C-alpha cells in the first residue's frame, strides 16, 4: 500500500481499473486504516527507544570489541607491523583498516530486538512497516551512532597538525578522536561526540543546498537542448 | 540574465486570478480534491457565458451578488 | 619568478621581482638578498638547497616589464625606473615605499634592515609551503580570524567619509 | 510537506482551459510516474502503519478481530 | 653556488662547449671544476621527514598537546614519552624531554 | 542589518551573529570547522537556502576581545633579558643557535633561545595578571619555533578552567625511583608517586558565582580559569568536561592544560533546545533557526513604541523542563500539553492537531 | 590639523533627543562632534553606550523613558 | 562515492562529462573493462592476474630511484673528465664496453649525460629486466647511446644506466633555436622518463573484478556464470586493448563515449550515452526511454 | 508552531474540546503530534522533556534540561513511575468523538511548544 | 602492436567489402619490410562492378608521412596509372590525421581527380573485425530505391534523417558513399532491437 511501491495493490487497480479508481482506492483503504487506529491506537514513547540493562551491556561489550579491534590496529601500527598494500600508502591502509574494525556488526539488532516488543513498539512498527525510519536510525537511536564518516573517510585532523580537536591530543591513536562515537542519542552524546555529530550533520545540509543549486543549472541546459 | 526581457518577462510571466496559502492536512479529501477557503472562493472567479442552457442555473449566482454565497460579482 | 606586488593607489597591477625590492633598499649584493630567505648559506640539508636553486631560477628569470634592471646594482636607477612605472625624486618614490610596503614594521628609512629580514621570512615560509613542509593556510581557522563589529567598522567609514565630506572641500 | 510548505492555486475561468483542466491535467492522469513508471501515490505514515495494524493477524489482545459495530464505522 | 666577486651576483651557466664557464653581468668568468657538470638531479620520495620535522621532533617533548604513552625512557627512566606519528608512512618516533628520541623512521 | 525584534532571543542573537562576506570553497566555508568549539556554536545556522554556514554565533561564553597594550608588553619584551633584538642576531645566528623568532601583534621583534620557556613564562605573568594583561594572546609555534603575542581587536575568547599537575614532582620521583634501582634497592617503586592532575574550581566556588558573592574577574585573578584564543587554543589539550578530567585524575599519559565545560561549545539559541545532545545535531541547529521567530513579549516597551510586523504574546510560560538559556532569554512559548499519538490522519507530514478550546 | 574632540550624547532642537523620541519622530540616534572649537557634524550613536542618555539610569529609570528595560541595546 | 585520485566521480563531475561531451583528456573518471581471450582460461583468477600485470602502464621513471642531468662526454680513448661522485662507474662502465663490443659509443655523441639509477625493488616487484627496459629504450629513443651495469648482482651494488644524448637530438631544434642546447637536454629527459617500458599507454590500474555473466549451456538453459574473470582499469584507450593478444577485442567496454565514437562509430557512442547516463542515475533511475531522447538527440548530427 | 528540538509543524485541524481524546483522568492535550515525527528526524529530546515534564509537573517543579548534563532516561521513567503513573509516560486515553479507548497506552504529557511568527493571514 | 594486427584484418576488410585481390597475400615479414623500406604497403582488390580499389599502408615513419611532397608524388603517380580506380584508401598513424600539410595534399588531390574517392584513415580502422564488435550494432547499406520508398511513404527529405559520417568505422566497412543511407538494426532495452536509417554525409578529415 505504500506511495511509490511498483506493483503494489494501488499499482495494479490502475493497470486493470484505471488511475482514477486508484485515487479512490487509496482514499478509501486509507480511511478503512485511519477508522481503524481510531480504536487501535497509535503512540510513540520514550520508553520505545530505551534498552534493557541487561540488552544495554550487550550493547557495551560490542562496543568494547569494536573498540579492542581498533586498538589491535594501533598496537601494529606502534610496531610498524602495517604493510600497506600495493596502491596505498601506510595512512591510507590504516585509516581503511580502523574503518572496517569499527563498523557496527549485524549482532548489533539482538540487544535491540530483545529490548523491543514488536507487536507493541511503535517505534519499531514505523520502522519495520516502512511507514518511517529505517534500521540505522534505530540503532542511533537505542545502541549507538558508530563512526562517523565524511567522504568516506573519518574525521581528518584539521584543528591543527595532526589534532582532530582540542579535546583530543596530537596524534592521538584513540577512536574516539577521529569520529567514533561510542554513545546512542538515547544515552546523550558528549562534547566532543556532539561536535563531530554536526560536522557530519552540516556536511549533510550543505549537500542539500550545493546540489539543488548545481542541478538546477544542468536542468535548465537540459530543457533547452530537449524541448524542441 | 534571469532578471532580463527573456527569461522573466517572456519565458515566465506575472499572471492574474491566482491564489496562493499555506498547504495542510485533510484526510477527509478525496485524493484529486483540494480545500479551497470561501474567502479565496469569493475573490476568484469563473466566468460563465449566459446561455438558454445555463440561464437557470446562473440566476442563482447573479442574485446572490456579493451578499451570499455561492455569489458572483462582474457582469460583462 | 617571484614577483612582490603592493596594492596601493600609486603601486598597483606591478609585480616587482623580490630581489630588486631587496636592492632598493640597500644591500646590493645577491649572496646577502639569498642569505635573507635562506637564513644560512653554509648550510648543508636538502631543504636549504632546494631553497637556494629556486632563488637562482628567480633571479635569472627574464621579466618582460623589468627587462632593463634585472642585472643592474645602481640602485638609483632602479627606484627611478619605479618611479616611471607608478636625488629629491629619487628619495621620495623611496620614501613612499617603505611607508606603503610592510607598515606594521615601521615607516622611517632605520627600519629598512628589518623590513628586508621579515621580507626575506615571508618568502621562507611561501617556500616552504611549495616544498610541501607545510599545508596552505586553512582558510576557515580561526586561528588567523577576526571579528570586527561597531567599533572597527564604523571608524574605517568614518575614516573615509571624513575626508571626503570635510577636507576634500 | 506541511511544515509550511505554501502551493499556488489557481481556478481555470475560460471554458477551454477548463475543458483542458479537466481531460487533461486531472491528477488521475500523473497517478503513474512519467519518469519511472511505477505509481505515484499510496499510503503514507499513518496509513501505513494502520494497514499493518488493521490487517495483521494477532494484536496484544488476542485475534485481530473487530464485532459488526466496529467493521461497520470502519466504512 | 657560483658568487661573482665583483658583485657579488649569481652567475649563469652557459655550457660552451665542452666545459663550464659562469657568466656574470660584469663579464666577469670563472670556468668551473669537474664538480660544476651536475645540470639537473632529482632524487625520489628519499630522504626527509626527519629533518622536515627536525624542529617539531624536538620541540615534542616540551608541547602539552602532544600524546603520550606509557613506556620507560631508557635514558633518564620516565615511564611515560612522547609519541609523534608523522608522514603518510605513519613514522611512529618516541621522545623524551632529556633528548632521546628513537630515531627509528 | 535591521534589527528584527521578533523576540529577545532574535536581539540579541542578531547582535551574536557574525558574517561572511559551486565550488570546494563554498563547501569549506559552511563546515563546522574543527577550531570552532567554544568560540562558534557548533549547531547554529541557516537551515535551508545559500546561508547554511554563512551566519556563525558565538558560543555561549565567547566573547570578542578589544585592542589591548600593545607598546606596554613590547617594551617588555624588548626590556627582557631573554629576548634577543634584530640588530643583535644575524639570520645565520637564528639558524645555528636555535634561537626563536618572537613577534607582537605580527611584529617580529627579537629572537629567543627557547620559545617554550618565553611562552610559559609569560604565561605565567598572564596568570597572575599584572604585567601581562589577562586577554594577551600567547602562542607557540611548536613546528616552525616561534611565540606570537596577539593583542589586537577582534579576537574570540573564552575562559577555561585551568588544570594543573604534579609533573615536576612526579618526574623527580621517577628519577629517585630510578637511582634507587641503580644503586641496587628492591623496593625502588615505592619511590615513585601517582600523577595527579585537577582544576581548582571547588564546589564552594561554584555556590559563591551562585551566590553572587564570585565573579569571573575574581577567578581568572586567583588562577583558576584564563582566557583562551583560537591562536592559543591550539596550545591546549582541554578536557572536554570535568568527569573526562577525573577519569585521568592520575593519567599522566593524557595531561591536560584546561578542562572545559560541556555547554560552552553551544550558543544561547541552541542551549534552548533540552537534551540537545540526545538529539541529532541538525535538528539543534533546526532549533537555533526555529527559537528566533517565535512571538512573546518581543519587546518591554511595546505599547510606547511604534512597531511594523511585531507579534506581542499575551501569556508565555517557563519551561517545565527549563535550560541554561532561560536564565538570560525571556522563555516564550507555553506547556502544551502534547499526545503523541494518531487521531484522524489530521496530523501527518509534520501537521499538528489544536485543542480549540486551548486557541 | 584638527586636534579638539569631543561626541556629545544626541541632542535635540537643545534638548536631549532620546531613543524613544528619535523611533517616534523618525530621527537619527545622532550625536555631534566638535572639530575655535566648531561642529557641523553628527554621528549615529549606539544605544547603551556611554554616549547614549540610557547609559545611567537603571530600570525604572529607563521605564520613565520609555525605553525596554530589560533589552541591553546595542542598536542604531 | 569515492573521493579518491584517479576517479574524480564526486559531485556532478560525471554528469557534466557526459552532458558537455567532454573528450577522453577532459575525463577525470575513465574506466576499461577488459574481458579475458577465451573462456576457459577466464575463471583463472591468477592467470587474470598476471594479463593485469602486464596491461597496466610501466614509465621509466617508475623504476628509477634518482637520475643525474650530467655535463660529460665517453670516447673510452680519452680522460672524459668525469663528475667525481660518478667518476667510480668507470670501473663498470669499461667492463660495460668489454662485454658489449657491437654497441660502441659513437663520434656523433655530445656531452650531455642523464646518468639514472633503477630501483631494483620496484623491477622484481613488477618482474621487468634490466634488459627489458634496455631495450625499450633503445628502441624509442635512436638518437641516444645508452650503457648499464649488471643486474645479477645482490643488493648494495645498484643498477646504474647513462643515457648519453647524440648531436643529432640537438640539430632539430634549429627552428626553434631560441632553446639551447640545455633546454633540448632536459626535454629530452621528460621524454626519455616518459618513455612506455611495459603496458598499454592509458592504462594507470589494472585490477581483476569478478564478472556476473549469462550464458548458454549445451542443453540451451542460460545459466548465470559467477567466477569470470575480468580486468578493470583506470584509463582509456581502446586502441591500445586492441591490439593486445590476451584481451577480447570484441568486448571491450569503457567508460568514455569519446573513445567509443573514435573507435566504434556513432551508433556505439550513442549507446555508451545510455549507459554512463544509466549508471549516474542510480538505481531509481527513470525510465529507459528517457535516457533513449538524451542520446539520439546527443547523436542525431553523426557527432556527439 | 514548534518545539524546542526544531520539530516544525503547521497547525490543522482545531477540536472542540468534547472532540478531542482524553485520558482516564480526564487529561487532554493542546496539541496531537504524529508519532510519525519522531523516528526519522531522530528528536528525542522532545520524548525526553515531555517524560521529564511529566514528574516536573506532578511534583510541582520546573527542572534543568540543559543539554550535556548527565541524563539516564531509566531513571527518569522510574520517575515517572514513582509518581504514580506508567513506566512509560502513557496512559489509558479514549477517544472523544465515539468515547472508545484506545487499544493502546497514548503518551501524553507536556511538551514547551513556541509559536513560529509565521503567520497564514501574512503569508496568503 | 599495430602492424600484425593492421596486416592481419585489411584482408577481412577487403573481403568484407566483397572485394576480390588482384595480388596475392605476402607473408607478414616481407609485409613489415616492405612498410620499413618503401614506407608503404599497396594492396589492390577489385570490387563487383570491376572499379579497382588501392589500400596504402603508411608506416608511422616513413617519408611520405612526413613530406607533403613525397605524398603528392605517390599519389599522381598512382592516380594516373590505367586503372578503373573506385577507391584509394590510405592508412596511417592518427598522429598524421591531424598533420595541416597531409590533409592539404589529400584534399588538393580529391580536386584534381573529382571521380576517384581518396579516403585516409587512422589505423584503429582496421585493426579489428569492426562489424564483428560487439558494441557495434549491425550496420547495412540499403539501395537508393529502398531509401526512396521509406522516405516517400514518410514523407521526409534524405536530410530529414539522422546523419552518420562516412568515416565512421561501421560505414567505411560497409564502404558507405555521402548520400547514400544505411540502415541500423540497434539492440533496444525496450522493444528488444530497433531499426533506424541514417544518411551518409561527407567524411571528416
Ligand atoms: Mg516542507
Ligand atoms: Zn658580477
Ligand atoms: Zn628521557
Amino acid at each position: 500500500v505504500g506511495a511509490g511501491s511498483s506493483g503494489g495493490i494501488y499499482h495494479l487497480i490502475s493497470r486493470r481499473y484505471g488511475p482514477q479508481q486508484a485515487l479512490k482506492m487509496i482514499f478509501a483503504t486509507q480511511q478503512l486504516a485511519l477508522n481503524y487506529v481510531r480504536n487501535a491506537g497509535f503512540t510513540v514513547s520514550t520508553a520505545d527507544m530505551l534498552l534493557t540493562p541487561e540488552a544495554h551491556q550487550e550493547v557495551q561489550e560490542i562496543i568494547n570489541e569494536l573498540l579492542l579491534e581498533s586498538e589491535e590496529i594501533n598496537n601494529r601500527l606502534l610496531h610498524g607491523d602495517i604493510m600497506p598494500p600495493i596502491g596505498l600508502t601506510t595512512h591510507d591502509f590504516y585509516e581503511k583498516l580502523q574503518l572496517n574494525a569499527l563498523k557496527f556488526p549485524d549482532r548489533i539488532l539482538k540487544p535491540i530486538m530483545n529490548s523491543i516488543n514488536p507487536e507493541t513498539n511503535g517505534l519499531f512498527q514505523m520502522v519495520a512497516t516502512g511507514a518511517k525510519g529505517s534500521n540505522p536510525n534505530m540503532i542511533h537511536i537505542m545502541a549507538g551512532i558508530g563512526q562517523i564518516e565524511i567522504n568516506t573517510q573519518r574525521i581528518q585532523p584539521q584543528f591543527s597538525f595532526g589534532r582532530t580537536l582540542v579535546y583530543y591530543p596530537r596524534f592521538a591513536l584513540e577512536a574516539q578522536a577521529y569520529g567514533f562515537i561510542c554513545n546512542s542519542y538515547i544515552a546523550g552524546l558528549t562534547s566532543p561526540e556532539f561536535i563531530f555529530g554536526e560536522m557530519n550533520g552540516r556536511f549533510d545540509l550543505i549537500n542539500k543546498a550545493l546540489s539543488t543549486s548545481s542541478t538546477g543549472y544542468a536542468n535548465r541546459k537540459a530543457i533547452f537542448g530537449l524541448q524542441s | 540574465r534571469k532578471e532580463g526581457r527573456i527569461r522573466k518577462s517572456l519565458l515566465g510571466s506575472q499572471v492574474w486570478s491566482i491564489s496562493r496559502s499555506t498547504i495542510c492536512g485533510n484526510s477527509d479529501l478525496h485524493l484529486d480534491e483540494v480545500g479551497y477557503p470561501i474567502s479565496f472562493a469569493r475573490t476568484l472567479q469563473v466566468a460563465e457565458t449566459v446561455q438558454h442552457y445555463n440561464i437557470n442555473r446562473l440566476m442563482p449566482y447573479f442574485l446572490n451578488g456579493k451578499r451570499q454565497y455561492p455569489g458572483c460579482s462582474r457582469v460583462y | 619568478a617571484i614577483t612582490i606586488e603592493i596594492n596601493s593607489t600609486k603601486f598597483s597591477k606591478l609585480r616587482i621581482p623580490w630581489y630588486l625590492i631587496f636592492r632598493m633598499f640597500g644591500m646590493t649584493g645577491d649572496d646577502s638578498i639569498i642569505e635573507q630567505v635562506v637564513f644560512d648559506l653554509e648550510s648543508n640539508s636538502l631543504v636549504n638547497t632546494f631553497m637556494i636553486e629556486i632563488l637562482e631560477k628567480s633571479i635569472h628569470v627574464l621579466d618582460p616589464i623589468f627587462q632593463p634592471v634585472q642585472h643592474e646594482l645602481n640602485r638609483e636607477k632602479i627606484i627611478q625606473f619605479l618611479s616611471e612605472k607608478v636625488q629629491y625624486l629619487n628619495e621620495r618614490q623611496l620614501t613612499i615605499l617603505d611607508k606603503i610596503l610592510l607598515p606594521h614594521m615601521g615607516q622611517t628609512a632605520d627600519t629598512r634592515v628589518r623590513k628586508l629580514r621579515f621580507l626575506g621570512l615571508l618568502i621562507h615560509k611561501i617556500l616552504l609551503v611549495i616544498m610541501n613542509v607545510f599545508p596552505p593556510t586553512d582558510r576557515d581557522s580561526y586561528r588567523t580570524k577576526r571579528v570586527h563589529g561597531s567599533g572597527v567598522s564604523l571608524a574605517k567609514a568614518f575614516k573615509a567619509i571624513f575626508n571626503t565630506s570635510v577636507i576634500a572641500p | 510537506d506541511f511544515d509550511g510548505d505554501q502551493m499556488n492555486l489557481w481556478v481555470p475561468w475560460s471554458v477551454m482551459s477548463r475543458v483542458e483542466a479537466e481531460l487533461l491535467c486531472s491528477v488521475r492522469n500523473w497517478f503513474i510516474s512519467t519518469k519511472s513508471s511505477g505509481p505515484v501515490n499510496g499510503q503514507v505514515q499513518d496509513s501505513t502503519v494502520g494497514s499493518f495494524l488493521l490487517t495483521r493477524t494477532n494484536t496484544p489482545m488476542g485475534k485481530n478481530v473487530m464485532n459488526k459495530l466496529h467493521a461497520m464505522g470502519l466504512f | 653556488m657560483k658568487i661573482c666577486k665583483a658583485c657579488s651576483s649569481c652567475m649563469v651557466r652557459t655550457y660552451v662547449d665542452g666545459n663550464i664557464i659562469f657568466r656574470c653581468s660584469c663579464g666577469e668568468s670563472v670556468q668551473g671544476d669537474s664538480q660544476n657538470l651536475l645540470v639537473s638531479s632529482k632524487v625520489y620520495h628519499t630522504g626527509e621527514m626527519e629533518d622536515k620535522y627536525k624542529i617539531f621532533i624536538k620541540n615534542a617533548p616540551f608541547d602539552p598537546t602532544n600524546c603520550q604513552i606509557k613506556k620507560d625512557c631508557p635514558n633518564c627512566h620516565l615511564d611515560y614519552l612522547t609519541q609523534i606519528c608523522i608522514g603518510s608512512q605513519k613514522i611512529i618516533i618516541l621522545v623524551c624531554r632529556c633528548g632521546y628520541m628513537s630515531n627509528r623512521g | 542589518q535591521s534589527l528584527e525584534r521578533k523576540n529577545l532571543l532574535n536581539t540579541i542573537s542578531a547582535l551574536r551573529t557574525v558574517n561572511t562576506h559551486q565550488t570546494e570553497r563554498a563547501d569549506m566555508m559552511r563546515r563546522v570547522h574543527a577550531s570552532y568549539p567554544g568560540y562558534i556554536c557548533v549547531a547554529q545556522s541557516a537551515d535551508t537556502g545559500e546561508k547554511v554556514g554563512m551566519s556563525k554565533q558565538l558560543a555561549i561564553t565567547a566573547n570578542v576581545c578589544t585592542a589591548g597594550e600593545v607598546l606596554s608588553l613590547k617594551q617588555r619584551l624588548l626590556s627582557d633579558p631573554a629576548i634577543q633584538q634584530l640588530a643583535d642576531v644575524s639570520n645565520k645566528d637564528i639558524v645555528r643557535k636555535g634561537l626563536a623568532r618572537v613577534f607582537i601583534n605580527g611584529e617580529w621583534i627579537g629572537c629567543c633561545t627557547n620559545a617554550f620557556e618565553l611562552a610559559q613564562r609569560y604565561r605565567m605573568l598572564r596568570r597572575e595578571g599584572k604585567v601581562v594583561h589577562p586577554h594577551t594572546t600567547i602562542y607557540w609555534d611548536s613546528m616552525v619555533d616561534e611565540v606570537e603575542f596577539w593583542l589586537d581587536v577582534g579576537r574570540l575568547t573564552r575562559p577555561l578552567l585551568i588544570v594543573d599537575n604534579n609533573i615536576e614532582k612526579y618526574n623527580q620521583a621517577c628519577y629517585k625511583a630510578a637511582e634507587a634501582r641503580k644503586k641496587g634497592d628492591k623496593d625502588w617503586e615505592k619511590h615513585k608517586i601517582p600523577f595527579i592532575q585537577n582544576t581548582r574550581f571547588t564546589p564552594q566556588m561554584a555556590k559563591d558565582i551562585l551566590a553572587g558573592t564570585l565573579t569571573l574577574e575574581d577567578l581568572v585573578a586567583q588562577g583558576i580559569c584564563e582566557f583562551i584564543t583560537p591562536e592559543e587554543a591550539e596550545n591546549c589539550l582541554v578536557a572536554f568536561s570535568i568527569i573526562e578530567l577525573r577519569k585521568h585524575k592520575h593519567d599522566v599519559t593524557r595531561r591536560f592544560t584546561h578542562v572545559d565545560v560541556p555547554q560552552a561549545i553551544l550558543g544561547l539559541a541552541a542551549l534552548v533546545s533540552p537534551y540537545a545532545n540526545c538529539t541529532q545535531p541538525a535538528r539543534v541547529t533546526y532549533e537555533t533557526n526555529q527559537g528566533r521567530q517565535t512571538g512573546g513579549w518581543y519587546c518591554f516597551s511595546w505599547p510606547y513604541r511604534v512597531d511594523m510586523n511585531r507579534f506581542f504574546q499575551f501569556y508565555n510560560e517557563m519551561p517545565l523542563v527549563k535550560t541554561i538559556a532561560h536564565n538570560y532569554v525571556i522563555p516564550n512559548g507555553l506547556n502544551t500539553i502534547v499526545a503523541y499519538m494518531i487521531y484522524g490522519g489530521y496530523n501527518q507530514e509534520d501537521s499538528v492537531i489544536v485543542s480549540q478550546s486551548f486557541i | 590639523n584638527f586636534t579638539d574632540v569631543n561626541i556629545e550624547r544626541p541632542q535635540h532642537r537643545k534638548i536631549n533627543l532620546l531613543p524613544n523620541k528619535a523611533r517616534l519622530c523618525g530621527l537619527s540616534y545622532s550625536g555631534p562632534v566638535n572639530l575655535p572649537p566648531f561642529q557641523v557634524s553628527t554621528f549615529p550613536i549606539m544605544r547603551g553606550s556611554n554616549r547614549c542618555h540610557t547609559h545611567h539610569l537603571s530600570k525604572t529609570a529607563k521605564k520613565e523613558i520609555g525605553e525596554d528595560p530589560n533589552e541591553p541595546g546595542g542598536y542604531f | 562515492r569515492s573521493v579518491a585520485g584517479g576517479t574524480n566521480k564526486s559531485g556532478i563531475v560525471r554528469p557534466q562529462e557526459i552532458f558537455s561531451a567532454k573528450p577522453v583528456e577532459a575525463e577525470q573518471s575513465s574506466e576499461m573493462l577488459l574481458r579475458l581471450k577465451n573462456p576457459e582460461v577466464e575463471t583463472n583468477k591468477t592467470y587474470a592476474q598476471e594479463i593485469a600485470n602486464s596491461i597496466e602502464l610501466i614509465t621509466f621513471e617508475r623504476l628509477i630511484l634518482q637520475w643525474h642531468l650530467l655535463y660529460e662526454t665517453y670516447s673510452s680513448t680519452k680522460k672524459n673528465v668525469m663528475y667525481p661522485d660518478f667518476a667510480s662507474d668507470v670501473e663498470w662502465m669499461t667492463d660495460f664496453l668489454e662485454n658489449h663490443p657491437l654497441l660502441q659509443p659513437p663520434e656523433d655523441i655530445a656531452n650531455w649525460c642523464i646518468r639514472l639509477e633503477l630501483n631494483k625493488t620496484t623491477m622484481i616487484l613488477k618482474s621487468i629486466s634490466l634488459e627489458s627496459i634496455i631495450n625499450s629504450l633503445r628502441a624509442k629513443h635512436p638518437n641516444t647511446y645508452i650503457m648499464h651495469s649488471v643486474e645479477n648482482t645482490a643488493s648494495g651494488i645498484p643498477i646504474i644506466i647513462r643515457i648519453y644524448l647524440r648531436e643529432s637530438a640537438f640539430r632539430r631544434s634549429t627552428n626553434t633555436r631560441m632553446a639551447t642546447d640545455e633546454k633540448i637536454a632536459v626535454n629530452v629527459v621528460d621524454k626519455l622518463l616518459n618513455s612506455t617500458i611495459r603496458g598499454i599507454p592509458g592504462i594507470k590500474n589494472a585490477n581483476v573484478v569478478k564478472l556476473m555473466r549469462h550464458r548458454v549451456d549445451a542443453q540451451g538453459k542460460l545459466v548465470r556464470l559467477d567466477n569470470i574473470y575480468a580486468i578493470k582499469t583506470n584509463g582509456t584507450n581502446i586502441f591500445g586493448a586492441m591490439l593486445d593478444d590476451n584481451i577480447d577485442p570484441y568486448t571491450i567496454v569503457s567508460s568514455s563515449i569519446g573513445d567509443t565514437m573514435e573507435l566504434y562509430g556513432i551508433e556505439a557512442a550513442r549507446q555508451k550515452i545510455i549507459s554512463e547516463i544509466r549508471t549516474v542515475m542510480g538505481d531509481k533511475g527513470p525510465n529507459h526511454r528517457h535516457l533513449l531522447m538524451y542520446a539520439d538527440l546527443m547523436t542525431r548530427t553523426g557527432q556527439v | 508552531m514548534s518545539s524546542r528540538s526544531g520539530n516544525k509543524g503547521i497547525a490543522a485541524l482545531a477540536l472542540p474540546t468534547s472532540d478531542m481524546p482524553f485520558t482516564e483522568d480526564g487529561l487532554q492535550p493542546d496539541l496531537i503530534v504524529n508519532p510519525h515525527s519522531h523516528p526519522s528526524r531522530m528528536t528525542n529530546g522532545q520524548m525526553i522533556e515531555t517524560t521529564v515534564g511529566l514528574a516536573n509537573a506532578l511534583q510541582g517543579v520546573v527542572t534543568d534540561g540543559t543539554a550535556f548534563l548527565p541524563i539516564n532516561v531509566q531513571l527518569l521513567s522510574e520517575r515517572l513511575a514513582q509518581e504514580g503513573l506508567r513506566f512509560n509516560g502513557c496512559q489509558k486515553m479514549f477517544n472523544g468523538q465515539t468515547g472508545e479507548y484506545f487499544d493502546a497506552a497514548i503518551f501524553i504529557g507536556p511538551t514547551y511548544h513556541q509559536r513560529l511568527q509565521k503567520f497564514v493571514l501574512d503569508d496568503r | 602492436m599495430a602492424m600484425q594486427k593492421l596486416f592481419t584484418y585489411i584482408y577481412e576488410f577487403i573481403e568484407y567489402r566483397k572485394m576480390v585481390l588482384l595480388e596475392e597475400k605476402v607473408p607478414y615479414d616481407k609485409f613489415v619490410q616492405m612498410v620499413l623500406n618503401t614506407g608503404f604497403f599497396r594492396i589492390n582488390a577489385e570490387t563487383l562492378n570491376h572499379g579497382i580499389v588501392s589500400v596504402f599502408i603508411f608506416g608511422a615513419n616513413g617519408k611520405y608521412v612526413h613530406h607533403g611532397g613525397d605524398m603528392r608524388t605517390l599519389l599522381t603517380n598512382t592516380l594516373n596509372e590505367k586503372k578503373h580506380y573506385e577507391e584509394l584508401i590510405l592508412i596511417v598513424d592518427k598522429p598524421v590525421l591531424s598533420k595541416k600539410n597531409i590533409l592539404d595534399i589529400i584534399v588538393e588531390q580529391r580536386a584534381a581527380n573529382p571521380t576517384i574517392v581518396i579516403n585516409i584513415y587512422p589505423y584503429h580502422l582496421f585493426c579489428i573485425n569492426i562489424p564483428k564488435v560487439s558494441a557495434i550494432p549491425k550496420h547495412k547499406l540499403i539501395t537508393q530505391e529502398e531509401a526512396q520508398e521509406f522516405l516517400g511513404r514518410e514523407y521526409l527529405q534524405p536530410q530529414d534523417l539522422m546523419q552518420i559520417s562516412a568515416s565512421d568505422p561501421p560505414v567505411v566497412w560497409l564502404g558507405g558513399r555521402p548520400g547514400d543511407f544505411v540502415q541500423i538494426e540497434r539492440p533496444s532495452e525496450t522493444a528488444m532491437h530497433a531499426v533506424v536509417i541514417r544518411f551518409i554525409t561527407k567524411s571528416k578529415i
